[PDB]
């Protein structure tokens, strides 16, 4: 009965040369019982990508909530929300539930369409923004992801190289966690093309 | 309460739900129907806390029926499942949360496809080829992982379901007094009387 | 007490009419004309801006045509400030439905709720009604393309072609004359512009006094696109039909 | 005229017409009399019917074992005000184990009536009350007017033609004030008092209503054959 | 016009006619006075004996607030009681928070603000009373008079009601003839005289005199009613002066 | 014509209730005046005690709002005291909330905002008062800020209010045309008080005894009112020159 | 007690007019002239400082107000109504935007919020409409420079250039002759001063004229250094001296 | 966290480390613990990370509105009062431990606030898990009449004590100098004494190393 | 904390140490526990720093608003406002406050308000964790109508001992003198008071 580790799951984001990558596993379980191997944890609103780990009901709820909020944003602003602005919206929304929080570990990833700059950020369950040049990690195998990323990562990787690095970071981290894995998805994001790849990984 | 199962095959969704209602050291009833018809092509089974289960089921039933009358239209299984999820997701942070787990089996008439949704009391929704709530999953999931194929007929699905009930009747500690089986397809909802 | 100064906005006349609703409709009849025409492959929204000044910024302007969601838009006739209050409510309502059911809101459901809000201001609360009439243009997978209108009373109706605001009587007669069911979007565009051109209180219809929008399935395969016309695009479509 | 639309408006001469119109409802009411000695206090009331098929509207209400009143005007308003008095008497008993002084009872009614004369939306009470009681300072008689004005008296009368009884009691003052330790005589004086307000009608058995409270007498009401003694 | 039909409405003069109309209700009421003295204040009021049937001494009009303040008023009697009830609430909350009994100027503003508040809205009626009140606090004696508008000042002597002008003239003589000060016992006697002299303006019905006082030496700074020997002595002094 | 009874617009875009509240301002028939020195801000007002039965010490239209802020009112005393109590409460709350003494101009703005609300909201009448706030602000120095029933407020080099305000205003204007400066170039507040009384005497054309005047003085860290003898001392100094 | 006015004070007349809004616009007509001109690299808003008395210090009364670091406002009509609107406008830029998105609202949306506030004074119980028209000039990254007019009804319109108040009819005509889409900010300031002189009667200097611009970022007005992305306010109030410098080459 | 504040001749300087932890794990190696409330009032914050940022932003927002309302530059005591009353109201549940400093028309100021709403005044202060390492340095080297450059040295030395000796603190030193009459200068990463050494190996994988099941283009356009 | 207030011939003096504690760590060694709620009404604070500050701030606000309307409040009045806050919020407060002020009518007065929110008017009062160690000493050495110098010495010697034994107490001894002459602040450093 620890809300952040009932369902399991992980998300990781990385920056490269004029690109960003965000990846997640596919598992949804109930403690020991694996229930679904199709549960994707990455969503997008325009060109801004959001990954969410933690309690799956809150993952779903927050996706629906940020779709709601970004849709109204776009109608009033007459433009797509940028990663820096969306990051602030996520922080505000989470801190609004300061003493009754969503049990989640969200991760923002995307490229600012005006400046062309790659942007990633992470949050705790109550809204603290964690900005990084290199990588953000989240989920029940966050320790493992920290260890994988801190050693494997190098700056200014090309999209095709960055794919290999982030995939190997996720896969090997997931295999040391009982609650993570059961499939994986990687998003490679360039200024105006996004490629989504499903990874072959061990299914135990 | 206790055992609720669901299998989605080629053309239908089949729900099996245990018939026992046990309180203390007494089985009070052995013919309990743990299901409600939400709309002509949508059926919901439920298990969990006593009282909470039927109260929630009938509350959802009333709302979907209200919608049907207002719009002269049947909500899609996906739409109904999302409504139900949100109600449970609200509930979990209430003063007293509904402790009810549900399966929603529906036939989308616009898509001509069967659909099965598993939603727990927290509001955790997943679409599945086969689903279970409670301890049932610990036996049936692995069994179905082995024997299930996505192109099975309703008859093949029923045989696959017989295999699950047999396993549960062999290895489960409690006597759940068999199951009531219901099929959801293009022609609506019907009950198999001889199971 | 304060009884002395109460207009009693929500009462019946001896004839069984709602004073304030009738007077709000009288207000709307002076607002710039807006036309909606529903074709088999899309919907046209056309509206005339209220007497423009040459120093008005025309491109970054919105007065008549508003987007409610990706599938629904509205043409406004009446007080703009009143309309924006209602538009924001409608926008939120659409998102509530999407959040609840994970499906885009059916057009009529949105129209009914907005119309129900208007109705409330005529039956209780002692407040003046919203001096606004809407033309709703939208698409959903149940009824396809739909045109609706609502007015201060909170009454709404569906249309093949309809006008609101000024000169609706003359505009409706002209639409009734040239409209037919197998009509296409590009034909409807022409009818909309031709009707405004004949009913206008201005000397001649120009690009700077118009707002224009289409809702087509003219995207790529089985999906709907909203096109709020830019100034230059209205200038071109006005030349293409030979009005200027 | 232009200043009688509500209670919240003063007239140019400083009058409150709604309060005066409420006072008028009392004048249309059936006559009731109040008088006291040093040992007892007595209410006498002429009851009014709708016709010969109807009952006679009850005028006297008990508030506590030691207190009660008679009414003239809007009867529902008397029910509201008597109910309030019942609660105030009751609060005093439960909280302080104390019988509510008849004087405080007057002050409480005054302040309740007053609030209805200074706010928008409300209306003045349309009833006059004669409160009798026996407390720690002996027998008492109060006159309540819905203007808020409460007055302690040896004797009085309110309602239609109350001026006859009020004049009589003013003459009889020295006599009836010294009817101590004799209930039936104090009532006789009150019954003779109310008789000065009768026209074409006389006191019958289902017409007369008498109440009494005193030193060794709880507030009790007499109707029907129990008042035949006094006709 | 119509400016006088609603409270809180300014006329083109800048006047609130509804308050001025409430003043007319005060002018219609019986006479009441206040005399400030060496170490205290004295209050007196005219009680019209409408009928023989009124119990003497038993329709008390002067009211105490806290234990050190006395209040008397002319006009709508119920309105005066409402004001005193508020005064008692104000005084109680002051003593609750600050421990010390409410000073007279402090108490004066509490009533003033409350009465002024009833000239701000059309949903309430102004008070139909002018209230004379005062007592003894840490800074000595204070006498005040408060009017329907909310206006109040400190007074050497104060008078209101039907015989206010008669009483005012009599008060001014005392102020002129006693620059050093009037004693408490003297002021009680003078109060009786002035009420009797002010009764000439209401002489159809004969009346009942009611006096009270607060004095640092005579009543120990507390409000007390004048009764018995001291009252009859004051009545006799007044009776001798009218003849 | 109910547009003249409540604060809604007339056809010509006017608010008659606000205009009539301005006329209530002069109902007391008292004139006030404020000037600034180098170190101080002096405010003076006429004191008319017509009734011999009044306690003259309790008749005042100058109020000590806070230790640093003083306020003189032109208008009926009930509304005057209403404004004073609110101003006191507002200044006290400001100090508690924000940790420093409420500036004279900020209090003026706040009271002006409250006054504005009564011009827009129907159930509340305007107060028939003009409030002149004075202090020696720790940032802005000697300050005079004035509020009216319209909700208007502005700072002043000097100001006057009342029935004969225009005479005093031009008198002050003509002095500042001559002196070429924004204030009274004087060291002591005593002489700035003397200046204020002198120029009020010239403008009104009347002589004053010690009981015909009321004086408030604001210096750094305190605002205080003068006694009759303080004013008498000041009147003697003017006469002997 | 309590606000018993829970009903609308602005209602439709038989002819369809909303009386109180019309009358509010009449109040704006009586108000002193203010104007706004949009250049390619900035926006200028200007107005006359009508002094109530020569003893009054007109510097203490600001008609042109900063709303955000990149948005400014000026008005015509009733000053007190404007003052409280500025208070409310400044707050709503924070509560309904900055506290949510961590950045200041774009001009159109802040304008939209002010318009909402003014619309509600047209429909809510027991209130009259605001007796002001606003001109709001501002800049934001994705829309560039813009200029808006907000009327008592709550309606708002984007303008290349416009005037409101006393001599607005003549001033608008003057601006139509002079405005082109190639105006540089300094050219717009020059035209603003020319247009204002027509409506001003008495003294015409930097002490009787109030003028502010929305232009380049002002790092010197930021108050701190060290954050590269924070570059300073684009709103700047021209000083009394800066106005007089431009009145010589007029 | 380690955070400090030091007063000097003509103003005040505050500094902080840049480590953010979740249990024994370093979540952020370069987070910003120096917060701008107003241009010349800055806050150093230890405790719950989201709390220090939120309470600093809220009061900063309200301070801006107040400054605009009063036509005055904001005072440190106002930020101090608003922060303490907010924190007191929440009885310590908002875990913000702040060092509030800045210059205003009244002068230069240095305060600290504890999560429960207590405030104190000093010439030198330190908060956070590394405050004992920092305070040890401050108590050893502080003196009256420090210069600007002496105060920066003392402040950053006190932060370094925390970086090296406290496991809660690490990475870099941020500084903000608020001097009377001048603009506040925020010195982000003033010291960076913890640069990661060159790795022994590149772990760049041969392309094709990762097994893939599916590929697809994602539509981000409308 | 060790705090005290003592009445004497010319008025009253308040005294306090300067130690604020969080466990055995001294969070502040130069704390000012003597707090102004009015010109010549001050208090000594003990218990929770946050609680006593919040209370003192509210009281200062109340007395400022009192003064604006009714002039200078009595010391008794100030104590009553402290009491009202401490009594009504007893479940949520850890505050032991000594209130001390100078009237010209009443001269020096001391009121102590313990945890429960009761009020006790005394010739002198001691409070805080360190007070326990000086009950014996203070009772034996206090005399009524002492001189200024005698009262300063009495407080200095008393707090010196309280500081010596109580670990929670220490730093400097601050004092505030309240007389007709005005308000005087005194400070005494370890090197003086430790060797008494
Ligand atoms: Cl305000
Ligand atoms: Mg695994
Ligand atoms: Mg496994
Ligand atoms: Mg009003
Ligand atoms: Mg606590
Ligand atoms: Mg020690």
């Amino acid at each position: 009965s620890d809300p952040s580790s009932i369902n399991g799951g992980i998300v990781v984001a990385m920056t490269g040369k004029d690109c960003v990558a965000i990846a997640c596993d596919l598992r949804l379980g109930s403690q020991s019982l694996g229930v679904s191997n199709k549960f994707e944890k990455i969503f997008h609103y325009g060109h801004v990508f959001l990954g969410i780990t933690g309690l799956a009901t809150d993952v779903t709820t927050l996706n629906e909530m940020f779709r709601y909020k970004t849709n109204l944003y776009k109608l009033k602003e007459e433009r797509a929300i940028e990663p820096e602005t969306f990051t602030q919206l996520v922080s505000s929304s989470l801190y609004e539930r300061r003493f009754g929080p969503y049990f989640v570990g969200p991760v923002v990833a995307g490229i600012n369409s005006k400046s062309g700059k790659p942007f990633i950020a992470g949050f705790d369950l109550i809204g603290c923004i964690d900005e990084a040049k290199d990588f953000i990690v989240s989920g029940t195998a966050s320790d493992q992801l920290f260890g994988m990323c801190e050693s494997l990562y190098e700056p200014n990787l090309e999209p095709e190289d960055l794919f290999e690095t982030i995939s190997q970071a996720l896969l090997n981290a997931a295999d040391r966690d009982a609650l993570s894995g059961w499939g994986a998805v990687v998003y490679i994001i360039k200024k105006d093309e996004v490629v989504k790849r499903y990874l072959k990984m061990r299914q135990d | 309460m206790d055992i609720i199962l669901g299998i989605r095959v080629q053309d239908s969704v089949i729900l099996a739900s245990s018939k026992a209602v046990t309180r203390g050291i007494s089985v009070l009833k052995d013919s309990d129907d743990k299901t409600r018809q939400l709309s002509p092509h949508t059926l919901m089974s439920f298990a969990g806390e006593a009282g909470d289960t039927v109260q929630f089921a009938e509350y959802i039933q009333a709302n979907i029926q209200l919608y049907s009358i207002r719009e002269d239209y049947e909500l899609s299984p996906q739409a109904v499942s999302s409504f139900v999820r949100q109600e449970l997701a609200k509930s979990i942070r209430s003063r007293r949360p509904y402790q009810v787990n549900v399966l929603i089996g529906g036939y989308d008439k616009k898509k001509n496809k069967p659909e099965l949704y598993q939603i727990d009391y927290l509001g955790t929704k997943v679409e599945l080829p086969y689903g279970a709530h409670g301890y049932s999953g610990f036996y049936t999931f692995s069994l179905l992982d082995h024997h299930y194929r996505p192109d099975m007929t309703t008859e093949e699905g029923l045989d696959l379901l017989k295999l699950c009930v047999q396993e549960l009747e062999k290895r489960m500690p409690m006597d759940f007094k068999g199951v009531i089986v219901k099929i959801v397809d293009k022609d609506g909802i019907r009950q198999v009387d001889d199971f | 007490g304060s009884r002395r100064y109460d207009s009693r906005t929500t009462i019946f006349s001896p004839e069984g009419r709602l004073y304030q609703v009738e007077y709000a409709l009288e207000s709307i009849s002076h607002a710039g004309t807006a036309i909606g025409i529903m074709a088999s492959d899309g919907i046209v929204l056309a509206a005339e801006r209220k007497v423009t000044s040459t120093l008005l910024e025309q491109d970054t302007s919105t007065e008549k045509l508003y987007k409610l969601n990706d599938k629904i838009a509205v043409a406004v006739a009446g007080l703009t400030a009143d309309a924006e209050i209602l538009i924001n409510t409608a926008r939120i309502h659409a998102q509530n439905y999407l959040k609840t059911y994970n499906e885009d809101i059916p057009v009529e459901i949105l129209v009914r709720r907005l119309s129900d809000i208007k109705q409330g201001y005529t039956q209780h609360g002692g407040l003046r009604p919203f001096g606004v009439s809407f033309i709703y243009a939208g698409y959903d997978d149940r009824y396809g393309y739909q045109l609706y209108t609502s007015n201060p009373s909170g009454n709404y109706t569906g249309w093949k072609a309809i006008s609101v605001g000024a000169n609706t009587s003359a505009a409706q007669t002209l639409l009734q004359m040239d409209y037919k069911d197998d009509m296409k979007v590009d034909d409807a565009i022409e009818l909309a512009l031709k009707t405004l051109s004949k009913t206008t209180d201005s000397s001649a219809l120009t690009y700077d006094r118009l707002e224009f929008a289409t809702i087509r399935k003219g995207a790529n395969d089985g999906e709907v696109y909203q096109k709020i016309f830019k100034p230059q695009e209205i200038k071109d479509i006005l030349v293409k039909t030979g009005i200027t | 005229n232009n200043y009688d639309g509500d209670t919240v408006t003063f007239s140019p001469t400083g009058r409150l017409f709604q309060v005066e119109y409420a006072l008028e409802a009392i004048k249309q009411g059936s006559v009731t009399v109040g008088l006291r000695s040093n040992t007892h206090a007595v209410l006498v009331a002429l009851k009014r019917n709708a016709d010969e098929l109807s009952s006679y509207q009850k005028k006297i209400i008990k508030c506590d074992e030691h207190m009660g009143l008679s009414l003239a005007g809007l009867a529902p308003d008397a029910r509201v005000l008597s109910n309030y008095l019942r609660q105030q008497c009751n609060y005093s008993s439960l909280v302080f184990n104390r019988k509510l002084a008849v004087e405080r009872a007057g002050h409480l009614l005054c302040d309740k009536a007053q609030k209805n004369t200074q706010s928008y939306g409300g209306r003045p009470y349309g009833v006059g009350l004669l409160i009798i009681g026996y407390d720690k300072s002996g027998a008492h008689l109060l006159e309540f007017q819905p203007s808020g004005n409460v007055t302690e008296l040896y004797g009085t009368a309110i309602g239609a033609r109350s001026q006859g009884a009020k004049t009589y009691l003013e003459r009889t003052l020295d006599t009836f004030i010294k009817i101590d330790g004799n209930p039936d005589e104090l009532i006789k004086a009150g019954v003779e008092a109310i008789s000065q307000s009768l026209r074409d009608e006389s006191l019958t058995v289902d017409n007369l209503s008498i109440a009494i409270v005193g030193k060794d007498t709880p507030f009790t009401i007499y109707d029907g054959e129990a008042v035949a003694k006094y006709i | 016009t119509g400016y006088d039909l609603s409270n809180s409405v300014f006329s083109p003069d800048g006047r609130n006619f509804q308050v001025e109309y409430a003043v007319k209700a005060v002018e219609n009421g019986t006479t009441s006075i206040g005399i400030k003295c060496n170490d205290g204040v004295v209050f007196a009021v005219e009680k019209l004996i409408t009928s023989k049937l009124l119990v003497p001494q038993k329709n008390v009009k002067i009211q105490v607030v806290d234990r050190h303040i006395g209040c008397v008023y002319s006009g709508l009697i119920p309105d005066g009681r409402h004001l005193v009830n508020r005064g008692r609430e104000e005084a109680a909350s002051f003593k609750k928070l600050y421990k010390t009994p409410i000073p007279i100027p402090a108490f004066a503003d509490r009533l003033g603000q409350y009465v002024q508040a009833h000239t701000l809205y059309n949903s309430v009626r102004p008070f139909g009373v002018s209230t004379i009140f005062g007592g003894v606090d840490k800074n000595g004696a204070h006498l005040y008079m408060l009017e329907p508008s909310g206006s109040y000042w400190g007074y050497k002597g104060a008078a209101t009601g039907k015989g206010r002008q008669s009483a005012k003239a009599e008060l001014e003589k005392l102020v002129d003839h006693h620059p050093e000060g009037l004693s408490a016992r003297e002021a009680v006697k003078q109060a009786a005289k002035i009420i009797y002299l002010a009764h000439e303006d209401n002489k159809e019905k004969d009346f009942e005199l009611e006096i009270s006082w607060c004095s640092l030496s005579e009543t120990n700074g507390l409000h007390k009613f004048v009764k018995g020997d001291l009252l009859q002595e004051a009545i006799d002094f007044a009776q001798k002066e009218i003849n | 014509g109910y547009d003249r009874h409540i604060t809604i617009f007339s056809p010509e875009g006017r608010l008659y209730q606000v205009e009539y509240a301005f006329k209530a301002t002069n109902q007391t028939n008292i004139n006030s005046l404020a000037v600034r020195g180098k170190d101080c801000t002096v405010v003076i007002s006429q004191k008319k005690v017509p009734d011999k039965l009044l306690d003259p010490t309790t008749v005042s239209y100058i109020f000590c709002i806070s230790r640093t802020i003083g306020m003189v009112v032109n208008g009926p005393i009930p509304d005057a005291r209403n404004a004073a109590l609110r101003a006191k409460a507002e200044a006290a709350e400001f100090r508690y909330k924000y940790g420093y003494d409420m500036p004279c101009d900020v209090l003026a703005k706040r009271m002006a905002n409250l006054s504005q609300i009564y011009t827009q909201r129907a159930y509340m009448r305007p107060l028939g008062v003009i409030l002149t706030f004075v202090s020696v602000d720790e940032e802005l120095g000697p300050s005079i800020y004035k509020t009216d029933p319209a909700g208007y407020y502005v700072g002043y080099k000097a100001t006057a209010t009342g029935p004969k305000q225009q005479e005093i205003t031009t008198n002050l204007e003509n002095h500042f045309k001559k002196s070429k400066i924004d204030h009274i170039n004087e060291e002591s507040w005593e002489k700035v008080v003397e200046f204020a009384i002198t120029h009020m005497i010239d403008a009104l054309g009347t002589e004053f005894s010690k009981n015909d005047l009321e004086v408030g003085v604001a210096t750094k860290d305190k605002f205080f009112t003068l006694s009759a003898e303080n004013i008498e001392e000041r009147l003697v100094a003017i006469a002997e020159q | 007690m309590t606000d018993r006015y829970s009903f609308s004070l602005t209602t439709f007349s038989p002819s369809g007019k909303l009386g109180q809004i019309d009358y509010a616009l009449t109040a704006v007509k009586q108000g002193v002239t203010s104007l706004g001109i949009k250049a390619t690299n900035g926006v200028v808003i200007a107005t006359e400082k009508k002094s109530s008395s020569p003893l009054a210090m007109s510097e203490t009364l600001s008609k042109v107000s900063l709303l955000t670091p990149d948005i400014g406002a000026v008005y015509s009509g009733m000053g007190p109504d404007y003052r409280v609107l500025v208070d409310k406008s400044r707050k709503v830029a924070h509560t309904s935007y900055k506290r949510i998105y961590g950045e200041y609202p774009p001009t159109k949306l802040l304008v939209s919020e002010v318009a909402k506030i003014m619309q509600e004074a047209t429909q809510s119980g027991g209130v009259r409409p605001f007796g002001v028209s606003l001109l709001i000039a501002g800049h934001d990254e994705f829309n560039g420079f813009s200029l808006y007019q907000v009327d008592p009804s709550g309606s708002y319109f984007p303008w290349k250039a416009t005037a409101i108040g006393k001599g607005s009819v003549a001033a608008k005509t003057f601006l139509e002759k002079r405005w082109n889409d190639e105006l540089e900010l300094e050219d717009a300031i020059h035209i603003a001063l020319l247009t204002l002189k027509e409506s001003v009667e008495g003294e015409f200097n930097g002490d009787t004229i109030e003028l502010a611009i929305i232009g380049d970022e002002n790092p010197d007005l930021l108050g701190y250094t060290g954050i590269p992305t924070d570059k300073g306010p684009r709103f700047r109030k021209l000083t009394s001296q800066e106005i007089n410098d431009r009145l010589e080459a007029l | 966290t380690t955070i400090v504040g030091v007063k000097f001749n003509n103003g005040v300087v505050i500094a902080a480390d840049t480590r953010s932890t979740q249990g024994p794990i370093v979540a952020d190696k370069n987070c910003a613990k120096l917060h701008r409330i107003s241009p010349k009032i800055w806050c150093a914050g230890a405790g719950t990370a989201a709390d220090t940022e939120a309470v600093t932003q809220l009061i900063g927002s309200n301070i801006e509105l107040h400054s605009l309302y009063t036509s005055r530059e904001p005072r440190v005591v106002s930020a101090l009062q608003m922060l303490k009353q907010h924190l007191f109201k929440y009885q310590g549940h908002i875990g913000a431990y702040l060092i509030v400093a800045g210059v205003d028309p009244t002068g230069s100021h240095l305060f600290s606030i504890h999560a429960e709403g207590s405030t104190d005044v000093g010439y030198y202060l330190s908060l956070g898990s590394g405050s004992l390492a920092a305070m040890a340095v401050l108590e050893s080297h502080w003196k009256q009449d420090l210069t600007k450059e002496e105060a920066i040295k003392l402040a950053s030395d006190a932060i370094q004590a925390g970086i090296w000796n406290d496991l809660g603190s690490g990475s870099n030193v941020d500084v903000c100098v608020m001097e009377i009459g001048k603009d506040a200068e925020y010195l982000r990463n003033y010291l960076t004494p913890n640069v990661r050494e060159e790795k022994q190996k590149s772990y760049k994988f041969p392309r094709g190393t990762t097994a893939v099941l599916k590929e697809s283009i994602v539509n981000i356009c409308d | 904390t060790s705090i005290m207030a003592v009445t004497f011939k010319d008025g009253v003096i308040l005294g306090a140490d300067s130690r604020t504690t969080t466990g055995a760590y001294i969070a502040n060694r130069v704390t000012d526990k003597l707090t102004r709620v009015h010109d010549k009404i001050w208090c000594c604070r003990s218990g929770s720093a946050a609680d006593t500050q919040a209370i003192a701030d509210i009281v200062q606000y109340h007395l400022e608003l009192y003064t604006s309307q009714y002039g200078t409040p009595s010391t008794e009045t100030a104590a009553s406002v402290f009491k009202e806050l401490c009594y009504e919020n007893k479940d949520n407060l850890t505050a032991g406050i000594i209130v001390a002020g100078y009237d010209d009518k009443n001269k020096g007065e001391v009121y102590t308000i313990p945890l429960g929110g009761s009020v006790h008017k005394l010739p002198y009062a001691i409070a805080g964790s360190g007070s326990t160690f000086i009950y014996g000493y203070c009772d034996k050495n206090f005399r009524e109508n002492m001189s200024k110098e005698e009262t300063v010495d009495f407080i200095k010697h008393s707090l010196s001992q309280a500081i010596k034994w109580d670990g929670s107490s220490g730093g400097v001894i601050r004092m505030v003198v309240l007389t007709a002459a005005g308000v005087e602040r005194l400070i005494f450093y370890p090197d003086e008071y430790e060797q008494l």
